[PDB]
C-alpha cells in the first residue's frame, strides 16, 4: 500500500526486455536450413502411389505398411524361432516338454485306434 | 507463431 | 605364461622412448593389444590349473583377475588424459611407468606358483601406488593418505611373512600345488590359532574389515583419478585371491574362529552401507559401498562353501568393475566443477543426458539386477550363508535395504533433478568420457550372458 | 479465432439460485458478490445436470429399442420351431 | 485403493484354496481398472491438469462418453451380473462366503465391496452431478477419435469380460450349487 | 494451433459437443444395456441361483437315521 | 520483514476460504459462506488497544488451523500441486547456446545471430549497469533485496540478464 | 473446545499456532533489518558474479565448504572422549556385534545339535 | 492450453471486476485501483484476488497478491506468469 | 449363520464343529451302509487329467462334460445340459454333506437328551 517508482521502472524495463527476448526468440522464417538428405526411391514410388487419395489406394498403402510389418517384424521372426526350437532346441532332448492331452473315452489314438474304455452308465441325474 | 526450445548440445 | 609378462615389462622402454605427442596414443594402442593377449588366459581345464612353468601358473580363479587387470590398464590411461594434460612430458612418461609397473606386479602376483613369490609381489604393489596416491594426488590430506595406506597394509603383511617362512620350515614347500596336495588339518592349539591369525589378518586388513577400513575413505577419496579406480577395482582383491589360496591348510580352525570376522563383516556391511547413504562426498560413497560389497565376499570365504566361492569370484569382478564406472563418473563431475560434493551439482541430465544414461546403468549394476553377474555372484553368497545359517538373510537382507537406498540416491541428486543456474562451467561431454564409459560397462553385460568363466574354479 | 468473450449479461445472476444464497446474507443483512461469476455454470447449456439415476440409466431409451427386439428375437426362436 | 482392496481379495481366494478364482479376478481387475484411470486421465487432459474431485462439475453433459465409460467401469467392478463383477466379484464374494474362512476375513470383503460400491458413486457424483467448477475458459473436450477409439476397444472388455471366456476356460473351481441364499 | 482446433472452443458456453460424442455415448450405453438385461432374462438362473437350498429343519429322523429318544 | 495485522489477516483470508471452497466444493454454498465470513471479518474492524487486536487475532489463527481443510485444494501449477516444478525437467539454461557445434551453429544461424547481439547488449551494458549500481548503493551494501533501475540515460536496469533471460515457464 | 495440535521433532508447531511469533516487540522489529541487509548483500554478491559475463567459472558458496569440512574433518580435532561417547560407541559398536554373535553362535550350534544323531532333513540338500 | 494472450486474459479479468457488482460496470477501468481509486480496500481486495485466481488457474504469490492491486498491474503478472509475448 | 450362532453363542455340544465332525458312525441309527459308488474309475480321471480336488463322486458327469467341450469348440456356448446335471450330483453330494452335518447335529441333540435320560435317573 504501492509500487515505488524505483521498482515500477524496474518491472517495466524488465518486462519489455524479456518480451523483446521472446520477440528475438521467435523461430526464424528461414528455419531450418537443412543440407540435403537421402530420399529413398521405393518409398518415393510408394508415397506417390497414394497421393491422389482414393479410398482404395490409401487402404492398400497402409496394408503394405502392415505387409512389410508382417514380413520382417512378424513373418521373419516366426521363421527364425521356428528354425530355432524344432530344429535345434528339440534336437536336444527334454528342452521342449509336452503334457499328454486329456485323452477321453470314445476317442481313438492315431496309431492303434484303441477306443479308450467307453464310459459306463450314469446315476441318471437330470433337472 | 512458434518460439525457440533450447537443448543441451547433442552432436558430440 | 611369459606371453603377457614380457610385453608389459617391455612397455616401459616403449612409453619412455615414445615421442612427445603420441605417448598416451602409444600407451593405449599397445595396452589394448596386450589385453586380448591376456584374453587368451580364458583357456582353463576342468580342475587342473594351467601350469606354464615352475614359478608361473594360473587357474580358473586367477585368469578373470588377469584379464581384469590387463584390460584395466588402458582405462586409467584414457581416464588420466584430461587430468594430467598440463604436466610436462617426462613426468608423463614416469606416470605411465607407474601404471604399467603396477599392472606388471599385479599380473605376476596373481600368477605366482610359490606362496612367498606371491607375497613378494603382493605388497610390491603399494610402492607404485604410494607414488601415485601421494605425488599425483589433488587435495592436501593426500600426504596422510599414503601413510594410512601402506602402514595399514604392512601392519598385517609382516605377520604373514613370519608365518610363511614357518610353513616353509615345517612342511618343506609353500608352493600352491604341493601345499594343496599335502594339506594337513590346522589343529586347535593356541600356537595354531595365532598361526591362523597371522595367515588371515594380512588379507583382512586390505579386504578391508569393519574397523580396519579407514584407509579407503582416506585414500580413494584423495587418490588421483587413475589411482583411485585401480585400488578399488583390483588392488582390493589380492587379499581375496590369496584368501582362497591360503585357506587350503587353515582347516578346521576357520570354521571355529571365523565368527568374529563373520560378525564384523555382517554388521559392518549394514553399517558401511548405512553410512554410505549419509556422506556429503560422492567419492566416499563408492569407497563406502565398495567395502560393503567387499565385506560380503569375506563372508563367502569364511563359510568356504562351494557356492560361496562361486560368488566370491563373480562379485569380485562385478564390484571391481562396479567401482570403476562410478569413480570414472564421479571424476567427470569433479574437474568440471573442482569439487566432489554431490549437493553442488544436481540434475545433470538436463545438461549431460548421455552421461546420465551411463550413470544409471552403472547404478543398477551396483543394485545387482539379474541377469547381471553382480546379482548371481552376490546371490550365491546368500544361498551359502543360508546353508551356513538360515537366519543370516535378515542382516544381509538389510544390505538389500541400504544399497539401492543410496545407489539411486546420488542419481536423484547428481544426474537427476533440476540444475543450479549458476554453474556455466558444465559443458558438453568429450567423447573420451563416454568412450571409456563404453569399455567400462559394456563388458559387464557381455560376460553376463556367459557367467561360467568368471564364476570361478568351482565349476 | 480469439476464444471469443460473449456479452456480460448472458451469464447474469438472475434465475440462478445465487440470489437465494445472496439473500441468505440478506437474511443476515448483506450481499454476495460472485453470483454471475458462476452463473454461466448454472445458466447456458450446463443447466440441470442429469440426475444420478438418469446418469446411471443412460442409453435405456435406445435400450427399450433393444429389449423388445431381444425378447422378440427370443420369442421367434422356439415359436418358429 | 480399490485396487489394493482388490489385491486384498485374490489371495483371499487362494487363502481359501481357490487359485483360478483369484486368477480370473485379476483378468477382470485389469479390464475395468485400466479404464477408471483412463477416463480419469481424460478429465485431467480435457479439464486442464485437474485431479481433485472438488474442482469440476457437470461432467455428464460436457463429457458424455467418459461419463458412460466411468459408469460402466464402476458398474463392472461393483459386482454386477453378466459383467466383470459377475464372473469375478460375485463369484469371489459367494466363494469366500461359503468356504471355510475366518469371520473377519469374510467381514472385510462385504464391507470393502460395499465401500467399492460406495466411493465409486462418490467420484461419479463429484464428476458429473454438480454445477461446473472449472475456470470460465471452456476447453473440455474428447472429440479426438483416437482417445475415443482407445476407450471403446476396452469397452468390450469392461461389459463383456469374462463371458467371452466364461465357458471357454475349463472349470477348475469346485462348485457348491445349492447353498443358503442370504 | 492456427491451422487446426476443429473443436474450436469459446468462453463460458457449452463446449460445442458435436453430436458424434453424444450418439457415441448413447450407443455403447444402449449396447451394454442391451447386453446385460438380455441375459437378465435369457439365463436369469445364473444370477438368481438356479438351484435352491433346503432348510434343514424340514427333514425327518427316519430319512436322517436318528432314533427318537426311546431306545 | 515483520508481518503486521493487514499483511497477516490478508494471509488468513486466503487460506481460510481455500479450505471453505474445498470444504463446500459446490460454488453456491461456499459462496454464501465466503461472503458471510466477509461480514464476520468486518464484524469487528474497530477494536480497541492493539493487545486485544492481537489477542483476537490469536483466536483467529487457532480456529483457522483446526478449521484448515486437512486436505485443501492447491492449484497444480503452484507450489504443492501436481504441476508444481513439473516443467523444470524441460528447463535448460541459456549458456548451452554458446557451445553449439559449428555445423549445428549454421543450421540455426539467425537464432545464433540474435543471441550474439543479445549477449552483446549483455556485455556492453553490464559494466555500466553495475558501476552505477555500486555508486548509488548505500553504504553497507544493499539494505534490502531491491534493485535500482536504468534511471539514467542510455543504460540497462542493473542485474537484468538472468531475470530477462529467465527460462520460459513452459520450456516444453 | 476442540483437538489441540502439539509440536514435534518432525511435526513442528506451526508459526500460525505459536503465539510467540505474534508477540510484536521492538527487539524483533529492529532485528529483522540486519537479516534483511545480510541477505541483501548475499543476493547482491550472488547476482553480480552470476550475471557477470566474465564469470566463466563456478561461484562457490562460503557456507558450502564450511559445512563439508565440518561434517567430516572437524570431528576429531574437536572430539573429546567423554564418558557418554564411550557408552554410545559401546552400544553402537561392540554392543550390536555381540548381539549378532550370541544370536549367530546359538543357531549354529543348534544346527550342530541336529545333524549328529540324525534328526535333520537332507532329502534334497545335495548342493552343500 | 491455447497460445494465451494478454489481451484475452485481461478481458477475462475486466469481466470479473464488472462481474464484481460492487465494482460498477461504469466503474470499470484498466487502472481501477481498489482502495483509493475504487474504495474497496485490502480486505475488500484479497477475496477478489482469490476470485480471479479461482478462475485463472494460477495462484499469484501472496507477497504481490495483496500488492498487485490495479487491474493493469495484475494483468502484467499473468503476462509474466504465463510469459507470453503475444 | 444359524450353525455358527448356535455353536459359539449357544452350545457347541449340540452344534457340529466343522473340524470335529463327524463324531458318530454312519451306522448309528442309519443301518445298511452300502458303500456308494461313482462311475468313471481312477484310471479314467487319471486319463482325464482330472483335478485332484474335483475327482469327487460327481467325476462321472465331469469328464463327459469335458468330452463334448473337447468337441464343442469353436462354439463355447454348448453343453449346458451335461453341465448342470454334474451340478446335480454336486447338488446331491452337497445336500448329502448338508445331510451329514445335520445328521450329526440331530445325533448331537439326541446325544444330549440320551445321556440326560440314561445318566440322571439314578
Ligand atoms: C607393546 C605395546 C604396549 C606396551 C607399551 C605401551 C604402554 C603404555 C600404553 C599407554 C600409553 C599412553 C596412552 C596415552 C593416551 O591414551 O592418551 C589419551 C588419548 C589421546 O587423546 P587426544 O590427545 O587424541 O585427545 C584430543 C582429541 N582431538 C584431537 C580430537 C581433540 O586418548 C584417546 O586416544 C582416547 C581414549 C583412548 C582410546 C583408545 C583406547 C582403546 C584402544 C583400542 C585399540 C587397542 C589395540
Ligand atoms: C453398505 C454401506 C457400508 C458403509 C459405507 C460407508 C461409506 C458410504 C459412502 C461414503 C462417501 C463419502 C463421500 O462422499 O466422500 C466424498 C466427500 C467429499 O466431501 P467434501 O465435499 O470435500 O466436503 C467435506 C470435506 N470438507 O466426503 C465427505 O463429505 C465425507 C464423507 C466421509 C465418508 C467416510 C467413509 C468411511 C467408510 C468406512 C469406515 C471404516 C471405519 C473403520
Ligand atoms: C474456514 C474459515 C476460517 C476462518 C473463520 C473461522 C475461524 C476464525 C474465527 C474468528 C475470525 C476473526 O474474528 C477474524 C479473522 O479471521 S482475523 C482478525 C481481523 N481483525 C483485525 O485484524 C483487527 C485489525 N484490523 C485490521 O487490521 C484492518 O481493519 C483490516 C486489515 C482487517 C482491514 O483493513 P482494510 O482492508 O484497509
Ligand atoms: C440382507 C442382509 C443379509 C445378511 C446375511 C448374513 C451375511 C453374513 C454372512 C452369513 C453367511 C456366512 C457365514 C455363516 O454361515
Amino acid at each position: 500500500s504501492g509500487y515505488t517508482p524505483d521498482e515500477k521502472l524496474r518491472l517495466q524495463q524488465l518486462r519489455e526486455l524479456r518480451r523483446r527476448w521472446l520477440k528475438d526468440q521467435e523461430l526464424s522464417p528461414r528455419e531450418p536450413v537443412l543440407p540435403p538428405r537421402r530420399v529413398w526411391p521405393m518409398e518415393q514410388f510408394w508415397n506417390k502411389f497414394l497421393q491422389d487419395g482414393a479410398p482404395w489406394k490409401n487402404v492398400i498403402y497402409k496394408t503394405y505398411r502392415h505387409s512389410i510389418f508382417a514380413v520382417t517384424h512378424v513373418l521373419i521372426p516366426v521363421w527364425i524361432i521356428h528354425y530355432y526350437l524344432k530344429y535345434h532346441v528339440t534336437a536336444k532332448p527334454y528342452t521342449v516338454v509336452e503334457r499328454k492331452p486329456r485323452i477321453f473315452p470314445g476317442d481313438t489314438i492315431l496309431e492303434t485306434g484303441e477306443v479308450i474304455p467307453l464310459m459306463k452308465e450314469f446315476p441318471d441325474q437330470h433337472h | 507463431k512458434r518460439l525457440f526450445i533450447i537443448k543441451p548440445s547433442g552432436f558430440y | 605364461m611369459l606371453k603377457i609378462i614380457i610385453p608389459t615389462t617391455m612397455l616401459l622402454p616403449m612409453t619412455w622412448m615414445s615421442k612427445h605427442n603420441m605417448i598416451w596414443i602409444n600407451a593405449t594402442v599397445h595396452s589394448l593389444l596386450i589385453s586380448l593377449i591376456s584374453l587368451s588366459l580364458l583357456n582353463q581345464l576342468g580342475e587342473n590349473s594351467l601350469n606354464f612353468s615352475l614359478t608361473f601358473f594360473s587357474d580358473s580363479l586367477s585368469a578373470p583377475l588377469l584379464v581384469l587387470t590387463t584390460w584395466l590398464l588402458p582405462l586409467m590411461l584414457m581416464a588420466s588424459q584430461s587430468h594430467l594434460s598440463k604436466e610436462t612430458t617426462t613426468r608423463k612418461k614416469l606416470y605411465i611407468t607407474m601404471l604399467i609397473l603396477l599392472q606388471l606386479f599385479l599380473i605376476m602376483t596373481f600368477t605366482a606358483t610359490e606362496l612367498i613369490l606371491f607375497y613378494i609381489l603382493f605388497e610390491a604393489t603399494l610402492v607404485p601406488t604410494l607414488i601415485i596416491i601421494t605425488r599425483w594426488g589433488n587435495q592436501t590430506e593426500r600426504l596422510n593418505a599414503g601413510l594410512y595406506f601402506l602402514f595399514y597394509t604392512l601392519a598385517g603383511s609382516l605377520p604373514l611373512l613370519v608365518a610363511l617362512v614357518y610353513i616353509q620350515n615345517t612342511t618343506g614347500s609353500l608352493n600352491f600345488l604341493i601345499i594343496h596336495y599335502w594339506s594337513h588339518p590346522l589343529s586347535n592349539s593356541w600356537s595354531n590359532i595365532f598361526m591362523w591369525l597371522a595367515c588371515i589378518m594380512a588379507f583382512m586388513v586390505k579386504m578391508p574389515l569393519y574397523g580396519l577400513h579407514l584407509w579407503l575413505p582416506k585414500a580413494h577419496v584423495e587418490a588421483p583419478i587413475a589411482g583411485s579406480m585401480v585400488l578399488a577395482a583390483v588392488l582390493l582383491k589380492l587379499g581375496g585371491y590369496g584368501m582362497m589360496r591360503i585357506t587350503t591348510i587353515l582347516n578346521p580352525l576357520t570354521n571355529y574362529m571365523a565368527y568374529p570376522f563373520l560378525m564384523l563383516s555382517m554388521w559392518g556391511m549394514i553399517m558401511t552401507s548405512s553410512i554410505c547413504l549419509r556422506q556429503t562426498d560422492l567419492k566416499s560413497l563408492i569407497a563406502y559401498s565398495s567395502v560393503s560389497h567387499m565385506a560380503l565376499v569375506i563372508v563367502a570365504i569364511m563359510i568356504q562353501t562351494p557356492w560361496s566361492f562361486m560368488g566370491a569370484t563373480a562379485l569380485m569382478i562385478a564390484h571391481g568393475l562396479t567401482s570403476s564406472m562410478l569413480f570414472c563418473l564421479a571424476n567427470t563431475n569433479y574437474e568440471r566443477v573442482h569439487s566432489r560434493t554431490m549437493i553442488l551439482a544436481r540434475g545433470l541430465q538436463t545438461l549431460l543426458p548421455l552421461m546420465a544414461t551411463w550413470w544409471l546403468m552403472a547404478s543398477l549394476t551396483n543394485l545387482a539386477l539379474p541377469p547381471s553377474i553382480n546379482l548371481i555372484g552376490e546371490l550365491f553368497i546368500i544361498t551359502a550363508s543360508f546353508s551356513w545359517s538360515n537366519i543370516t538373510i535378515i542382516l544381509m537382507g538389510m544390505n538389500m535395504m541400504i544399497t539401492a537406498l543410496y545407489s539411486l540416491y546420488m542419481l536423484i541428486t547428481t544426474q537427476r533433478g533440476k540444475y543450479t543456474h549458476h554453474i556455466n562451467n558444465i559443458k558438453a561431454s568429450f567423447t573420451r568420457e563416454n568412450a571409456l564409459m563404453a569399455l567400462h560397462i559394456l563388458p559387464l553385460l557381455l560376460l553376463t550372458l556367459n557367467p561360467k568363466m568368471i564364476l570361478g574354479p568351482l565349476y | 479465432s480469439k476464444m471469443e468473450l460473449p456479452d456480460y449479461k448472458q451469464w447474469k445472476i438472475e434465475g440462478t439460485p445465487l440470489e437465494t444464497v445472496q439473500e441468505k446474507l440478506a437474511a443476515r443483512g448483506l450481499r454476495d458478490p460472485w453470483g454471475r461469476n458462476e452463473a454461466w455454470r448454472y445458466s447456458g447449456g450446463f443447466a440441470n445436470n442429469v440426475s444420478f439415476v438418469g446418469a446411471l440409466l443412460k442409453g435405456f431409451k435406445w435400450g427399450f429399442a433393444a429389449f423388445v427386439v431381444a425378447v422378440g428375437a427370443e420369442y421367434y426362436l422356439e415359436s418358429q420351431n | 485403493f480399490s485396487t489394493s482392496s482388490q489385491l486384498g481379495l485374490m489371495m483371499v481366494t487362494i487363502g481359501i484354496n481357490q487359485p483360478h478364482l483369484a486368477f480370473l479376478h485379476i483378468c477382470m481387475h485389469a479390464f475395468f481398472k485400466a479404464m477408471l484411470f483412463m477416463c480419469s486421465g481424460s478429465i485431467i487432459h480435457s479439464l486442464n491438469d485437474e485431479q481433485d474431485i472438488r474442482k469440476m462439475g457437470g461432467l455428464y453433459k460436457a463429457m458424455p462418453f467418459t461419463t458412460t465409460a466411468l459408469i460402466i467401469g464402476s458398474l463392472a467392478l461393483t459386482g454386477m451380473p453378466y459383467l466383470t463383477g459377475f464372473y469375478s466379484k460375485d463369484l469371489i464374494i459367494e466363494a469366500v462366503n461359503m468356504s471355510y474362512t475366518n469371520a473377519w476375513a469374510l467381514l472385510m470383503t462385504l464391507i470393502a465391496t460395499s465401500l467399492t460400491a460406495a466411493y465409486s458413486t462418490r467420484i461419479i457424483f463429484f464428476a458429473f452431478l454438480g454445477k461446473p467448477r472449472f475456470p470460465p475458459l471452456v476447453l473440455i473436450n474428447e472429440n479426438n477419435p483416437l482417445l475415443i477409439n482407445s476407450i471403446k476397444r476396452l469397452l468390450i472388455g469392461s461389459i463383456f469380460a469374462g463371458f467371452i471366456i466364461s465357458n471357454n476356460i475349463p472349470p477348475m473351481t469346485v462348485p457348491n450349487t445349492t447353498m443358503p441364499l442370504y | 494451433a492456427g491451422g487446426g482446433v476443429h473443436i474450436e472452443p469459446r468462453y463460458r458456453q457449452f463446449p460445442q459437443l458435436t453430436r458424434s460424442q453424444l450418439i457415441q455415448a448413447e450407443f455403447f450405453s444402449a449396447t451394454m444395456w442391451f447386453w446385460i438385461l438380455w441375459r437378465f432374462w435369457h439365463d436369469s438362473d445364473a444370477v438368481l441361483g438356479h438351484f435352491p437350498y433346503p432348510d434343514p429343519s424340514q427333514w425327518t429322523d427316519e430319512e436322517l437315521g436318528i432314533l427318537p429318544d426311546d431306545e | 520483514a515483520y508481518l503486521t495485522h493487514q499483511q497477516k489477516v490478508l494471509r488468513l483470508y486466503k487460506r481460510a476460504l481455500r479450505h471453505l471452497e474445498s470444504w463446500c466444493v459446490h460454488r453456491d454454498k461456499y459462496r454464501y459462506f465466503a461472503c458471510l465470513m466477509r461480514a464476520r471479518f468486518d464484524e469487528h474492524k474497530n477494536e480497541k488497544d492493539m493487545v486485544k487486536a492481537t489477542q483476537l487475532l490469536r483466536q483467529a489463527e487457532e480456529e483457522f488451523w483446526y478449521g484448515q481443510h486437512p486436505q485443501p485444494y492447491i492449484f497444480p501449477e503452484s507450489p504443492g500441486g501436481t504441476s508444481y516444478e513439473r516443467y523444470e525437467c524441460y528447463k535448460v539454461p541459456e549458456w548451452c547456446l554458446d557451445d553449439w557445434h559449428p555445423s549445428e551453429k549454421a543450421m540455426y544461424p539467425d537464432y545464433f545471430a540474435k543471441r550474439e547481439q543479445w549477449k552483446r547488449l549483455r556485455r556492453e551494458s553490464w559494466e555500466r549497469e553495475v558501476k552505477q549500481l555500486q555508486e548509488e548503493t548505500p553504504p553497507g551494501g544493499p539494505r534490502t533485496e531491491a534493485l535500482p533501475p536504468a534511471r539514467k540515460e542510455g543504460d540497462l536496469p542493473p542485474l537484468w540478464w538472468h531475470i530477462v533471460t529467465r527460462p520460459r515457464e513452459r520450456p516444453m | 473446545s476442540f483437538p489441540k495440535y502439539k509440536p514435534s521433532r518432525l511435526a513442528t508447531l506451526p508459526a500460525t499456532l505459536d503465539p510467540a511469533e505474534y508477540d510484536i516487540s521492538p527487539e524483533t522489529r529492529k532485528a529483522q533489518a540486519e537479516r534483511l541487509a545480510i541477505r541483501s548483500r548475499l543476493k547482491r554478491e550472488y547476482l553480480l558474479q552470476y550475471n557477470d559475463p566474465n564469470r566463466l567459472g563456478v561461484i562457490e558458496d562460503p557456507a558450502l565448504i564450511r559445512w563439508t569440512y565440518a561434517r567430516s574433518a572437524n570431528i576429531y580435532p574437536n572430539f573429546r572422549p567423554t564418558p557418554k561417547t564411550s557408552l554410545l560407541g559401546a552400544l553402537f559398536g561392540i554392543g550390536p556385534l555381540f548381539f549378532w554373535y550370541y544370536v549367530f553362535k546359538t543357531d549354529r550350534d543348534k544346527k550342530e545339535k541336529l545333524i549328529q544323531e540324525g534328526k535333520l532333513d537332507q532329502t534334497f540338500n545335495i548342493s552343500y | 492450453a491455447p497460445p494465451l494472450t494478454l489481451e484475452a486474459i485481461k478481458d477475462r479479468v475486466l469481466y470479473v471486476l464488472k462481474l464484481y457488482d460492487k465494482i460498477d460496470p461504469e466503474k470499470l477501468s484498466v487502472n481501477s485501483h481498489f482502495m483509493k481509486d475504487l474504495g474497496l480496500d485490502s480486505l475488500d481486495q484479497v477475496e477478489i484476488i482469490m476470485a480471479m485466481e479461482d478462475e485463472f488457474g494460477f495462484e499469484i504469490p501472496d507477497i504481490d497478491a495483496e500488492k498487485l492491486m490495479c487491474p493493469q498491474e495484475i494483468v502484467d503478472y499473468i503476462a509474466d506468469k504465463k510469459d507470453v509475448y503475444e | 449363520g444359524a450353525h455358527l450362532a448356535r455353536r459359539y453363542l449357544g452350545d457347541a455340544s449340540k452344534e457340529p464343529d466343522p473340524l470335529r465332525m463327524p463324531t458318530f458312525p454312519p451306522d448309528y441309527g442309519f443301518p445298511e451302509r452300502k458303500e456308494r459308488e461313482m462311475v468313471a474309475t481312477q484310471q479314467e480321471m487319471n486319463d482325464a487329467q482330472l483335478m485332484l480336488q474335483q475327482r469327487d463322486y460327481c467325476a462321472h458327469y465331469l469328464i463327459q462334460l469335458l468330452k463334448c467341450k473337447r468337441d464343442s469348440f469353436p462354439n463355447f456356448l454348448a453343453c449346458k445340459h451335461e453341465q448342470h446335471d454334474w451340478d446335480y450330483c454336486e447338488h446331491l453330494d452337497y445336500v448329502k454333506r448338508m445331510k451329514e452335518f445335520e445328521r450329526e447335529r440331530r445325533l448331537l441333540q439326541r446325544k444330549k437328551r440320551r445321556e440326560q435320560r440314561e445318566a440322571e435317573m439314578a
